[PDB]
C-alpha cells in the first residue's frame, strides 16, 4: 500500500529545510 | 496572534500597520538574562527553540536560539534578518507573536508567545491522518494567512506541520518565518523542504506567491492521507516526482478534495487556483470549502477538532524530547556587523 511505503521509508520523521 | 478585533478596507489598514513596522523595526527589547531557559521544544535545520520562564513577569514563551556562526555558514544572514524584520511586523490571529529580540556575542534571540499544544506534525503522524472536517478547519486558517501575508507582498515558503503549532484553543499558528521574503518581482532562492517544493522552485525558473499555494495543496493532501503527494527516501526522488507532478489520491479522498488538489497541485500556473484572475476566491468559493464560515474561522468561533490536553503554562507533553546543549555566548563579538539591524 502507499502507506506502507511510506511508513518504511526514511522521511516519517521530521523534515529538515534545503537551502543553497 | 492577537485575535480579531470591507476586506478591501481591513487589508488597507493592515497594510499601513505592518508598513510602519517594516520601515522601522523593532530592535533589542529583551536580554538573556531576564529568562531561564527550561526545556528544548524543538530544533530545526537553523535554530534551536526552548521553553523559558520570564523572570518579571513569571510568563513562559518559546525563544529561538540561531547561532550566528551557523547562521553564515549555512548562507542564512539574508534571509534570518528577512524573518526577524518580517515577523516583527506582521499581525494575524494565526500567526505566532514575537514578544521579543535581541542578540549577544554568539547568538540572535527571537521570543515568541509559547504554543503549547504541539506541532500538528506530532498529532497528524500519531494518529495517521486527518478526517477531511479536521484537515478542512486547518487549510482554511492557512488560506486566510496567506491572503493576508501575500497582501502584504510577503511570501512565506516553508509550510509544513513541521511549522504550524496547535494552541489552547485548538487553531493554528505558523511559526518559523525563516524563508519568508517580501518581493514585488519574482524571485529565485532553492529554499523551502524538498516535499512540499513547487516545480518552479525546482526547476530554477523564477517563482512568486503562487509557490504557497502549491504547498498548500501538498499540506492539505498531507493532512487528510497521512502522507505526502510525493514522498521518496531521499529529495532527488522526490524533486523527480514533483516535476512529473503525476498525483495519486487515496481511495478514501471525496471527488471535492481531488478536485481541490489537482487545482493546487497544478504545475501550470495559468491554471494554479491561488494565482489566476479570482485569486484567493477560487479557493474559498471551491465545492470542498462550501462548509467553511470564513469569517468565523477568522473569529475563532468555529468548534476546533480537538482541544490539546493543558497541564499548565510550562507543560510541554505535546512536545517530543530533544537532547540539550549549552547556550555558549563568547567574551568576542561575532558577526556584529552583518547582523546590525537584527
Ligand atoms: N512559538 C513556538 N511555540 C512552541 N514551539 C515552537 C514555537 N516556534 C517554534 N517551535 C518549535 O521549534 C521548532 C523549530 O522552530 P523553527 O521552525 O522556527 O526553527 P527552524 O530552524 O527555522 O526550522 P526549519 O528546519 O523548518 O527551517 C518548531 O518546529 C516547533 O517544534
Ligand atoms: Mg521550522
Ligand atoms: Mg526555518
Amino acid at each position: 500500500t502507499t502507506y506502507a511505503d511510506f511508513i518504511a521509508s526514511g522521511r516519517t520523521g521530521r523534515r529538515n529545510a534545503i537551502h543553497d | 496572534g492577537n485575535a480579531a478585533a470591507s476586506v478591501k478596507e481591513f487589508l488597507a489598514k493592515a497594510k499601513e500597520d505592518f508598513l510602519k513596522k517594516w520601515e522601522t523595526p523593532s530592535q533589542n527589547t529583551a536580554q538573556l538574562d531576564q529568562f531561564d531557559r527550561i526545556k528544548t521544544l524543538g530544533t530545526g535545520s537553523f535554530g534551536r527553540v526552548m521553553l523559558v520562564k520570564h523572570k518579571e513577569s513569571g510568563n513562559h514563551y518559546a525563544m529561538k536560539i540561531l547561532d550566528k556562526q551557523k547562521v553564515v555558514k549555512l548562507k542564512q544572514i539574508e534571509h534570518t534578518l528577512n524573518e526577524k524584520r518580517i515577523l516583527q511586523a506582521v499581525n494575524f490571529p494565526f500567526l505566532v507573536k514575537l514578544e521579543f529580540s535581541f542578540k549577544d556575542n554568539s547568538n540572535l534571540y527571537m521570543v515568541m508567545e509559547y504554543v503549547a499544544g504541539g506541532e500538528m506534525f506530532s498529532h497528524l503522524r500519531r494518529i495517521g491522518r486527518f478526517s477531511e472536517p479536521h484537515a478542512r478547519f486547518y487549510a482554511a486558517q492557512i488560506v486566510l494567512t496567506f491572503e493576508y501575508l501575500h497582501s502584504l507582498d510577503l511570501i512565506y515558503r516553508d509550510l509544513k506541520p513541521e511549522n504550524l503549532l496547535i494552541d489552547q484553543q485548538g487553531y493554528i499558528q505558523v511559526t518559523d518565518f525563516g524563508f519568508a521574503k517580501r518581493v514585488k518581482g519574482r524571485t529565485w532562492t532553492l529554499c523551502g523542504t524538498p516535499e512540499a517544493l513547487a516545480p518552479e522552485i525546482i526547476l530554477s525558473k523564477g517563482y512568486n506567491k503562487a509557490v504557497d499555494w502549491w504547498a498548500l495543496g501538498v499540506l492539505i493532501y498531507e493532512m487528510a492521507a497521512g502522507y505526502p503527494p510525493f514522498f521518496a527516501d531521499q529529495p532527488i526522488q522526490i524533486y523527480e516526482k514533483i516535476v512529473s507532478g503525476k498525483v495519486r489520491f487515496p481511495s478514501h479522498f471525496s471527488s471535492d478534495l481531488k478536485d481541490l488538489l489537482r487545482n493546487l497541485l497544478q504545475v501550470d500556473l495559468t491554471k494554479r487556483f491561488g494565482n489566476l484572475k479570482n485569486g484567493v476566491n477560487d479557493i474559498k468559493n471551491h465545492k470542498w470549502f462550501a462548509t467553511t464560515d470564513w469569517i468565523a474561522i477568522y473569529q475563532r468561533k468555529v468548534e476546533a477538532p480537538f482541544i490539546p490536553k493543558f497541564k499548565g503554562p510550562g507543560d510541554t507533553s505535546n512536545f517530543d524530547d530533544y537532547e540539550e546543549e549549552e547556550i555558549r555566548v563568547s567574551i568576542n563579538e561575532k558577526c556584529g556587523k552583518e547582523f546590525t539591524e537584527f
